């Protein structure tokens, strides 16, 4: 049971990106995931989620209409497109897992290790 | 959307004193209230959910409770390896999710 | 546990047979089945899977035309004839033209016209056919007790945590014995090869959407059909009414498409359920098994267990559930260890005494740390009552009352018989079916009743069927003949069959 | 084709809701309702039609509402 | 939709042929034939509630009729 | 084709009314989405093809 992120980097201010995290060890199909990002010397903030089918997504105002949540059951694959980018999303990013047996709920969660995005300035 | 309170911004003490810490939302959370430890350079893990269920293979030094509103961590013997940041999280019925601003435990 | 907040369950009691409980179980819902002495279990059909379907008669929704052709014939000839005629790839049709000595011969009758065009499929919706073996079932099975409310919807560990089961079921195998550590085991005998008429459901699929659907509609369907292994170049039996072959004011011939006709089928579709897939299996959502429960290894664990005096927090309320039940989550403070937790429905203060059931077996908490967590749940009198729980001291009391007295509780279980046995057929006997005569005996003449009703009736949707009620229902009413009654009687029928759905 | 025989005639038959469920009640009323609003003149004439057929009131009014629902499927 | 009124109600009427002519005869002939054929028993019931409608063999027989036209079209 | 102007005012389909200067504002929005439930738990949201 692990979740590996990646794409994480430089990018400019406007600009796009696009965070990947694959997960391993378990039914990938049964598990809501959600993004959480830590700006830094800033507490964590839950920006978005969706659910184990991919029927729907929930994204926070922070984010809502610049990030787009989606996901890949088959190649185990979560994604965090997140396009127009701006100097304050510079955080790490965490994708994390949890059983979920309705829209987007669970108890028992799982993290990965996070992955830096910087804006240019 | 529902708010998270932490009382203590920093809190500093010694090994082996004992360490509280409360969370207050500003609405009902029935039982929905989760505590998760974050150390510098790791992901954060979580401690307690449900307010005073232990996750898997977190020792039972670390203790939950409820009254309300108001929710409550406490580590009686407190280890070196105790001190980090501390968050609650509000798993309410929606997503709208907000981690507490976090409390430092410090070795005074 | 399982079953608390489904809404559409309901609770088989006891075993008059001393063994075993006959038991539908259906999707919808599920059953939570207490015995005398016996832990509470709460089983619940999940999923139905289909597996290694054989494609049957592939039809073709979506027409594209090509290069048309054509040829004429003087008005004393043959009849026309393109050598595109002799492929089985070209749809032709022939008619009749005016000809003559302006269009190329001097004479003046009918011509003979042949025009021929193309045809191609982009792509085509297919039909697999299901054997009623090779199909799957998958039931989900959980004991009360010593569970905290957490331990409800979750499914992540079944396998180790000694409370939980999952039974796969399968014409091969059609009795299970479900292990529960320290319960003992359920005997399950299910009947898998009848549950829901798997021998008239073909599989269909359009594009990436699947359904269930019956023969006779999967056969009486106007569109170009290929007939099973598409191999080489395809062929279609009927490039009829995929095309159209109109005519000009008697001198021309035009040849159209028609477009698409994937919502004319997707309206066509109704009353066929829905369904999906995963790889080369179908999983169904929506079904009827019949299992009977032999419960005569099941044990109870908190037997001699020294009743724990700590304390007793409430963690959450005291809820109540849709059917009258009443939810409880009690945090134990002072560890002793495995012992059983005290519990009632009482009234008097002083002589406490047992008023209603509790239906969470008998209550036990397994873990003894500092404090623990357990749910249980019980049925409380209509009347106030009190949640009693402690056993010197500290018996924090509640304050509970129930709305409805007994006459709407019957009321309602006839309700629901109703609707089981509208869903059902015959087989809503069977329900709580420990087995007597006159339980066998309504069975048979409901079957002999089904037989015939379906056979003259069940050709229509809650329309015609409200309409045929209604005319009947007028017919009995003013016939004044001694067959009013029979008139009347199978409007019954017909009127719940339209407003129980 | 131009056929296409509706499905609900072999309904599927369980707790679950089948495909198109919500649209069974409001669609055959609606067919009949706006082709009866179109045409007001064939109400009058199977009134009349109703009339010369069937001996008593109920036979007339009930050849009437049969003839009323026959037109608009041209069934 | 579920609906979509048939055209041929407003058959615009002229010397060339139509959209789709040669199919109306078929199509409702055959609609009905089908589903008669799917449901014999039916008929067994239409033919008994017939018989309890209307006094002289005319009406019965035109009730029979009536009622196994409308039936398949569920108008 | 021809159509009569009252069968193509009796059709149940999204309609605009008048050109298309952008994007269309189209007013029924049900006729062609179908929110089917689950089993008590969910909605899903399909279209007719």
């Amino acid at each position: 049971v692990q979740l590996v992120e990646s794409g994480g980097g430089l990018v400019q201010p406007g600009g796009s990106l696009r965070l990947s995290c694959s997960a391993s060890g378990f039914t990938f199909s049964t598990y809501s995931m959600h993004w959480v990002r830590q700006a830094p010397g800033k507490g964590l903030e839950y920006v978005s989620a969706i659910t184990g089918e991919g029927d729907s997504a929930f994204y926070a105002d922070s984010v809502k209409g610049r990030f787009t949540i989606s996901r890949d059951n088959s190649k185990n694959t979560l994604y965090f497109e997140m396009n127009s980018l701006r100097p304050e999303d510079t955080a790490v990013y965490y994708c994390v897992g949890g059983y979920s047996n309705f829209y987007y709920y669970y108890t028992m969660d799982v993290w990965g290790q996070g992955t830096t995005v910087t804006v240019s300035s | 959307e529902i708010v998270l309170t932490q009382s203590p911004a920093t809190l500093s003490l010694s090994p082996g004193e004992r360490a509280t810490l409360s969370c207050r939302a500003s609405q009902s959370i029935s039982t929905f209230l989760a505590w998760y430890q974050h150390k510098p350079g790791q992901a954060p893990r979580l401690l307690i959910y449900d307010a005073s269920t232990r996750a898997t293979g977190v020792p039972a030094r670390f203790s939950g409770s409820r009254s309300g509103t108001d929710f409550t961590l406490t580590i009686s013997t407190l280890e070196p390896e105790d001190f980090a940041v501390y968050y609650c999280q509000q798993r309410y019925n929606w997503p709208p999710y907000t981690f507490g601003q976090g409390t430092k435990v410090e070795i005074k | 546990i399982r079953c608390i907040g489904v809404s559409n369950r309901d609770f088989v009691e006891g075993m008059s047979g001393g063994t075993w409980v006959d038991v539908v179980l259906e999707h919808g819902g599920c059953v939570t089945v207490m015995a005398q002495d016996k832990p509470t279990v709460d089983i619940e059909l999940v999923t139905t899977t289909v597996s290694n379907m054989a494609e049957v008669r592939s039809y073709c929704y979506e027409a594209s035309i090509s290069d048309m052709a054509s040829d004429s014939r003087c008005p004393t000839q043959g009849e026309a004839y393109l050598d595109k005629q002799s492929d089985t790839q070209y749809v032709c049709k022939r008619t009749l033209v005016d000809r003559g000595w302006g269009n190329g011969c001097g004479l003046f009758g009918k011509g003979s016209l042949v025009t021929c065009a193309k045809f191609a499929c982009s792509k085509k919706m297919t039909g697999k056919s299901i054997q009623p073996e090779n199909l799957e079932y998958r039931i989900m099975l959980s004991v009360h007790g010593s569970q905290h409310s957490g331990m409800i919807v979750n499914d992540t560990g079944h396998e180790t945590d000694e409370n939980r089961a999952k039974v796969e079921i399968t014409p091969n195998s059609p009795r299970a014995e479900a292990t529960l550590g320290g319960f003992g085991s359920l005997g399950l005998d299910c009947e898998p090869r009848t549950g829901l008429d798997f021998s008239d459901l073909y599989y269909l699929t359009m594009n990436n959407k699947h359904w269930l659907v019956h023969k006779e509609w999967f056969h009486d369907i106007p569109l170009p059909w290929h007939a099973g292994a598409d191999t080489g170049t395809p062929h279609w039996n009927n490039k009829e009414a995929l095309v159209e072959f109109k005519d000009a004011h008697a001198k021309r011939q035009t040849v159209v498409v028609l477009g698409s006709q994937e919502g004319a089928v997707h309206t066509a579709l109704a009353g066929a359920l829905e369904a999906e897939m995963d790889g080369a299996k179908g999983r169904l959502s929506s079904g009827h098994l019949k299992c009977r429960l032999k419960m005569d290894k099941l044990r109870l664990k908190g037997v001699s267990y020294s009743l724990c005096t700590a304390a007793f927090t409430f963690t959450k309320i005291p809820a109540e559930t849709l059917h009258g039940t009443v939810t409880v989550e009690v945090q134990y403070a002072g560890t002793d260890g495995p012992c059983k937790v005290p519990a009632q429905m009482a009234v008097d203060m002083q002589t406490l005494t047992p008023v209603g059931r509790l239906i969470t077996a008998n209550p036990v908490i397994t873990e003894s740390t500092e404090n623990s967590k357990m749910m249980l749940e019980l049925d409380p009198p209509f009347g106030d009552s009190y949640i009693v729980i402690g056993v010197g001291e500290k018996k924090i009391t509640h304050h509970w009352h129930r709305s409805g007295s007994t006459i709407g509780k019957a009321f309602e279980a006839t309700v629901r018989g109703a609707k089981r046995m509208a869903v059902l057929g015959d087989t809503a006997w069977d329900f709580g079916s420990v087995g007597g005569a006159l339980n066998s005996l309504g069975k048979g003449i409901h079957q002999i009743f089904g037989a015939a009703f379906k056979s003259l009736f069940g050709g229509m949707s809650w329309f015609s069927q409200i309409l045929i009620g209604t005319l009947l229902m007028w017919l009995g009413l003013n016939t004044k003949n001694g067959s009013i009654s029979l008139m009347c009687l199978a409007l019954g029928g017909v009127l719940i069959f339209l407003s129980t759905a | 084709a131009v056929t296409l025989p509706s499905h609900s005639t072999r309904k599927l038959q369980t707790r679950s809701q089948t495909w198109l469920e919500s649209r069974e009640y409001t669609k055959h009323l609606i067919r009949v309702e706006n082709w009866i609003f179109r045409n007001p003149g064939f109400a009058l004439a199977a009134a009349a039609i109703a009339w010369l057929l069937g001996s008593s009131t109920s036979q007339k009014v009930i050849y009437l509402v049969m003839i009323l629902l026959i037109a608009p499927a041209y069934s």
